RNA sequence: CACGGGUGACGGGGAAUCAGGGUUCGAUUCCGGAGAGGGAGCCUGAGAAACGGCUACCACAUCCAAGGAAGGCAGCAGGCGCGCAAAUUACCCACUCCCGACCCGGGGAGGUAGUGACGAAAAAUAACAAUACAGGACUCUUUCGAGGCCCUGUAAUUGGAAUGAGUCCACUUUAAAUCCUUUAACGAGGAUCCAUUGGAGGGCAAGUCUGGUGCCAGCAGCCGCGAUAAUUCCAGCUCCAA
């Protein structure tokens, strides 16, 4: 008997048919549009979409003016508003089912950096996330799976310790300066 | 019988591996894959040939 | 169902309990005769000793001389025709060598062109036949 | 530019101490040492740094925030009354034993065998 | 459906698959039952038919000066055998508790380190710009060609900019260490600091490309390929799945 959790959950579910041409076409279009790393990066968002739509179907099967239905519906709509996929005027549990994988992928921090335009490309934005040049509310975000909130969307800028912002320059600039001073004398 | 084991592997000519520029991997591999699938080609009439289709 | 009474639950349960045995998979799962007759004993892999190498003539239209190995197990001593999968990999197996033997996937059935042979060879003296075919490792001499 | 804030402040008279959670903001430098933490808490609380024991630093990701726990005693006698000997030895006013536990178990089981006054002759 | 027998049956809370129904596993960290190789018997003690308690038999087994004495790792590590199958003869009572005459001592319970691709989560192996080019929403021209207000990709053609795997002051972490994060100074253009595992007739995505073999060797979970022009073998290139 040791003191630990043993609680884990698979965030992705593989599809039933492995080699559907239309499914591979859709996933290839999704990655080529939104700059993703593999197919598991699509499948985990598809399974969170499966969770949200299955919860929405379970709430729509319930009767109107039910306390559990209203509580879970208002909680799920509050979660969708605070992650910023659903609009503030569309906060109704019947409009959750008309929501899509592209609208879930538009709120990725890679896509948020690409839409705010401080980067050049989507994969170049992922390069900036890897190389740790940006911060979100004085917190460096190294992992591009950060769900950007609607309140924290405007707080995305370059980080403090950053050669692209107000910091010391990097290895290539220091090597060029050292080579220039060695060539000068 | 049992005396002809490895006949074709013994009698074929070994061809060395040709040197090649190393492949980009991961997100860059899938980006290059999308770029050679969609944005380079145009929709033409008839049946579209495969990637490995040669004449 | 056939009888549709209100209190025929024990009749339906006893009838289905008697008629589950007529299924092949239920009988193979719940009688110990097939589990005793299985040389693996409900296992996936088994080590054994090579005693001879047999050239087996193939079946119907597709004809060949397949290279099987008579393997005597350790835990039971039973003899198995095991199949050497890849090309030229019979010469890597000599007499009196401990080899690893597994199934083929059809769950105890001869597959394709090879009659009466259910099992195959995976590893040969802690060196895999895949590595011996690829040339990655070397047989210890 | 190193800034120390104190949250969750509590006055434990039954422990004869003050306690707080220390948040250290250091923009663009490394982790400050416990000596500088004790000096800055001393010049903040206007007390002697001998009764200020700070432990358990955790640095957040990014490098601009660390969080630890601290307590401030009233006297060194009260600190030695209720303060662990290992954290006293972290600062150096106490020295623990140097006999290792396997040799102590071996010496104890050897003294268990021999019966009488001669256990002092058995041990070392 | 008693009685009798078998179970690769400890039971349950639970786990997987799942429309609804069900099916399979549960020895396993939580509770209850049984026990220290197999039975049996007892002192102590409130509580034991106790085995890091004894007493007799069966099996195993230690030292002996040959008279005797002594044992129970289905505890912690570790060794042999059995195996398809499973880790160190490490550190500590500091975190959680327990015991005692008890604020102090002890605890292979427990915690922390080493092996570890059972498994679960996150996620490196690049990007930008310039030149040659191949094209898309417009003006003109029947086409040929021109312009870029808007573009997208390719190329051992070139260029800096940035960072991490690793080495490594120091700080922190900790009972003392270790790992994470921070921070000096190092450290990438075939960024050699090089990513593999299977397949390419159908199911099920992907060459009737090249050389050799010629019902041989071999491929293939199923149908089926291979008798000198193999889209299925063996190799080179390319592509597909992760």
């Amino acid at each position: 008997p040791v003191a630990r959790s043993w609680v884990c959950r698979k965030t992705y579910v593989t599809p039933r048919r492995p080699f559907e041409k239309s499914r591979l076409d859709q996933e290839l279009k999704l990655i080529g549009e939104y700059g993703l790393r593999n197919k598991r990066e699509v499948w985990r968002v598809k399974f969170t979409l499966a969770k949200i739509r299955k919860a929405a179907r379970e709430l729509l099967t319930l009767d109107e003016k039910d306390p559990r239905r209203l509580f879970e519906g208002n909680a799920l709509l509050r979660r969708l508003v605070r992650i910023g996929v659903l609009d503030e005027g569309k906060m109704k549990l019947d409009y959750i089912l008309g929501l899509k994988i592209e609208d879930f992928l538009e709120r990725r921090l890679q896509t948020q950096v690409f839409k705010l335009g401080l980067a050049k490309s989507i994969h170049h934005a992922r390069v900036l996330i890897r190389q740790r040049h940006i911060r979100v509310r004085k917190q460096v975000v190294n992992i591009p799976s950060f769900i950007v909130r609607l309140d924290s969307q405007k707080h995305i800028d370059f980080s403090l310790r950053s050669p692209y912002g107000g910091g010391r320059p990097g290895r290539v600039k220091r090597k060029n300066a050292k080579k220039g001073q060695g060539g000068a004398g | 019988s049992l005396a002809r084991v490895g006949k074709v592997r013994g009698q074929t000519l070994k061809v060395a591996k040709q040197e090649k520029k190393k492949k980009r991997t991961g997100r860059a591999k899938r980006r290059m894959q999308y770029n050679r699938r969609f944005v380079n080609v145009v929709p033409t009439f008839g049946k579209k040939k495969g990637p490995n289709a040669n004449s | 169902g056939k009888c549709r009474g209100l209190r025929t639950a024990r009749k339906l349960r006893s009838h289905r309990r008697d008629q589950k045995w007529h299924d092949k998979q239920y009988k193979k799962a719940h009688l110990g005769t097939a589990l005793k007759a299985n040389p693996f004993g409900g296992a996936s892999h088994a080590k054994g000793i090579v005693l001879e190498k047999v050239g087996v003539e193939a079946k119907q239209p597709n004809s060949a001389i397949r290279k099987c190995v008579r393997v005597q197990l350790i835990k039971n001593g039973k003899k198995i025709t095991a199949f050497v999968p890849n090309d030229g990999c019979l010469n890597f197996i000599e007499e009196n060598d401990e080899v690893l033997v597994a199934g083929f996937g059809r769950k105890g059935h001869a597959v394709g062109d090879i009659p009466g042979v259910r099992f195959k060879v995976v590893k040969v003296a802690n060196v895999s036949l895949l590595a011996l075919y690829k040339g990655k490792k070397e047989r210890p001499r | 530019t190193v800034t120390i804030r104190t949250r969750k402040f509590m006055t434990n008279r039954l422990l004869q101490r003050k306690q707080m959670v220390i948040d250290v903001l250091h923009p663009g430098k490394a982790t400050v040492p416990k000596t500088e933490i004790r000096e800055k808490l001393a010049k903040m609380y206007k007390t002697t740094p001998d009764v200020i024991f700070v432990f358990g630093f955790r640095t957040h990701f990014g490098g601009g925030k660390t969080t630890g726990f601290g307590m401030i005693y009233d006297s060194l006698d009260y600190a030695k009354k209720n303060e662990p000997k290992h954290r006293l030895a972290r600062h150096g006013l106490y020295e623990k034993k140097k006999t290792s536990r396997k040799q102590r178990k071996e010496r104890k089981n050897r003294m268990k065998k021999v019966r009488g006054t001669a256990k002092a002759n058995v041990g070392a």
